[PDB]
C-alpha cells in the first residue's frame, strides 16, 4: 500500500 | 498560411483537431503563432526518458531532477514489465517534435520539457517537497498525474513541507508572478471515490483537470467533485480512441489512458496562453480558465447554471478547454487585483448530525474592511465532525445567488469512524458571484442505519476581489 501512486 | 504537422501518427491525434468539433481547438492556436516558444515544463513522475527521438529535441536539464536516487539525471529505471513508461507518456502529449518523421506532436511542440524522478520509491512529504519546489525561477508548469490512493476510502492531502511548497511557488515562483501547478483529479470512478478528498487537487493553489470520451460521456474511471475547474479528452469505451504519444524504449504509443493523460494536455495548452502572455498570473491563469471553457456536448445529468449564467457541472467544471480562445483572450488581458481572504466563523456552539442537519447563515463578507469580497474567486468549508461511518455522509452548501454544490457524496466502501478534522472542501462553482447574504451547508446521513455523530466547527472562507 504505496502512499502516493501513478 | 500556417502548415500542420507531417508526422506520421498526428493525422491519428483526434483531440487536437479536426472538422467535427470534438477537439481541443488547438489548431487555431498553433495558427495564430503560438507553439510553445520560451516555455518551460517539468513532468513530476517516475522519470523521463531524454534520449527519446521524439523528445531530445526539446529536453531541458535545468528542468529536471532525480529525487528518489539523489542525482540531476532523470532517466527512467527498465524492467522486463515497464513499470515506469508513465511519465515518458505524459512528457510526449506535452511536448513531442513536430514535423521530424517520428511518432506525432506535443500540444506545445516547440516548448521545453523536463521532468523529476520521484514516483520510483517511496514518496514521502520530503520528496514531494523537493519536486514541487524544482529551480521555480526557470519552471514555469509542473504537471502531476499522482496523488493519494483512488480506493473509495482515503482521505488525505499535501502534508507540512508540501503544502509550504504550494505556497512558496505561488507567491515567489516564476518572478512573484506564481507557479502553475496542474493536477489529473483521479481515477476513481470504479470506487465511487470524491475528488474532495484529495487535498492535491481540492487546493486552490492546482489546476484540477477531469476527462471526456471521445463520444462526449463520462469515462468509467471519473470522479465528480466541486473542486475540479475544467476539463480534457482522454480514453473510454473499446470502440472510442486513446491518446497517442512516445513510449518508454524509444517506442510511439495510441494507448494511453485515464486521468493521467489529460493534465498533460491542459499543461501544453497553458504553455500556449504563457506564450501569449508571460505576465500572467497564477489567478489570471485560472480566470482564463473559467471564462474559455466550453461545456456544449458533453453529456452529464448534473449540468446547472451559475449565480453569474454559467454552466457548472461536478464530472466536468466549466467545461472542455478551448487553446484558441485562451490565447485570444491572454493578448490584451488586464492584471487581477491583489487576493484577499475573509473569514467567517459560522457556529456559536456544536450541533448533533442525526438524520439530517441544516446550518443557514447570513453574511457580510467582511464589508467595510480591507478585505471586503464582492468578486468571489474559491469558496472552502472547513468543517471538524465526528460521525461512526464516514462514507454514509453527503454533504451540500448553498451560495447566496442560488449555486448548489456538493462538497461530498456517498462513499460506500468508507467505514471510517474519524470523522473530518478541519479538513477544507472546496468549490469553483461560485467563480464571480457576490458571496454577500445568506448561506446554507447540508449534511445528511444517505442509509437506513442509526448513524451518529456531531458538528463541533464550520469556518466559511472566502478568497476573491472587490473590481
Ligand atoms: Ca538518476
Ligand atoms: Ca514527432
Ligand atoms: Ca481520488
Ligand atoms: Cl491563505
Ligand atoms: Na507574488
Ligand atoms: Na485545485
Ligand atoms: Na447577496
Amino acid at each position: 500500500r504505496r502512499r502516493r501512486k501513478r | 498560411v500556417y502548415q500542420e504537422p507531417t508526422d506520421p501518427k498526428f493525422p491519428q491525434q483526434w483531440y487536437l483537431s479536426g472538422v467535427t468539433q470534438r477537439d481541443l481547438n488547438v489548431k487555431a492556436a498553433w495558427a495564430q503563432g503560438y507553439t510553445g516558444h520560451g516555455i518551460v515544463v517539468s513532468i513530476l513522475d517516475d522519470g523521463i526518458e531524454k534520449n527519446h527521438p521524439d523528445l531530445a529535441g526539446n529536453y531541458d536539464p535545468g528542468a529536471s531532477f532525480d529525487v528518489n536516487d539523489q542525482d540531476p539525471d532523470p532517466q527512467p529505471r527498465y524492467t522486463q514489465m515497464n513499470d515506469n513508461r508513465h511519465g515518458t507518456r505524459c512528457a510526449g502529449e506535452v511536448a513531442a517534435v513536430a514535423n521530424n518523421g517520428v511518432c506525432g506532436v506535443g500540444v506545445a511542440y516547440n516548448a521545453r520539457i523536463g521532468g523529476v524522478r520521484m514516483l520510483d520509491g517511496e514518496v514521502t512529504d520530503a520528496v514531494e517537497a523537493r519536486s514541487l519546489g524544482l529551480n521555480p525561477n526557470h519552471i514555469h508548469i509542473y504537471s502531476a498525474s499522482w496523488g493519494p490512493e483512488d480506493d473509495g476510502k482515503t482521505v488525505d492531502g499535501p502534508a507540512r513541507l508540501a503544502e509550504e511548497a504550494f505556497f512558496r511557488g505561488v507567491s515567489q515562483g516564476r518572478g512573484g508572478l506564481g507557479s502553475i501547478f496542474v493536477w489529473a483529479s483521479g481515477n476513481g470512478g470504479r470506487e465511487h471515490d470524491s475528488c474532495n478528498c484529495d487535498g492535491y487537487t481540492n487546493s486552490i493553489y492546482t489546476l484540477s483537470i477531469s476527462s471526456a470520451t471521445q463520444f462526449g460521456n463520462v469515462p468509467w474511471y471519473s470522479e465528480a467533485c466541486s473542486s475540479t475547474l475544467a476539463t480534457t479528452y482522454s480514453s473510454g469505451n473499446q470502440n472510442e480512441k486513446q491518446i497517442v504519444t512516445t513510449d518508454l524504449r524509444q517506442k510511439c504509443t495510441e494507448s494511453h489512458t485515464g486521468t493521467s493523460a489529460s493534465a498533460p494536455l491542459a499543461a501544453g495548452i497553458i504553455a500556449l496562453t504563457l506564450e501569449a502572455n508571460k505576465n500572467l498570473t497564477w489567478r489570471d491563469m485560472q480566470h482564463l480558465v473559467v471564462q474559455t471553457s466550453k461545456p456544449a456536448h458533453l453529456n452529464a445529468n448534473d449540468w446547472a447554471t451559475n449565480g453569474v449564467g454559467r454552466k457548472v457541472s461536478h464530472s466536468y467544471g466549466y467545461g472542455l478547454l478551448d487553446a484558441g480562445a485562451m490565447v485570444a483572450l491572454a493578448q490584451n488581458w488586464t492584471t487581477v487585483a491583489p487576493q484577499r481572504k475573509c473569514i467567517i466563523d459560522i457556529l456559536t456552539e456544536p450541533k448533533d448530525i442525526g438524520k439530517r442537519l441544516e446550518v443557514r447563515k447570513t453574511v457580510t463578507a467582511c464589508l467595510g474592511e480591507p478585505n471586503h469580497i464582492t468578486r468571489l474567486e474559491h469558496a472552502q468549508a472547513r468543517l471538524t465532525l465526528s460521525y461512526n461511518r464516514r462514507g454514509d455522509l453527503a454533504i451540500h452548501l448553498v451560495s447566496p445567488m442560488g449555486t448548489r454544490s456538493t462538497l461530498l457524496a456517498a462513499r460506500p466502501h468508507d467505514y471510517s469512524a474519524d470523522g473530518f478534522n478541519d479538513w477544507a472542501f472546496m468549490t469553483t462553482h461560485s467563480w464571480d458571484e457576490d458571496p454577500s447574504g445568506e448561506w446554507v451547508l447540508e449534511i445528511e446521513n444517505t442509509s437506513e442505519a442509526n448513524n451518529y455523530g456531531t458538528l463541533t466547527k464550520f469556518t466559511l472562507v472566502l478568497y476573491g476581489t472587490a473590481s
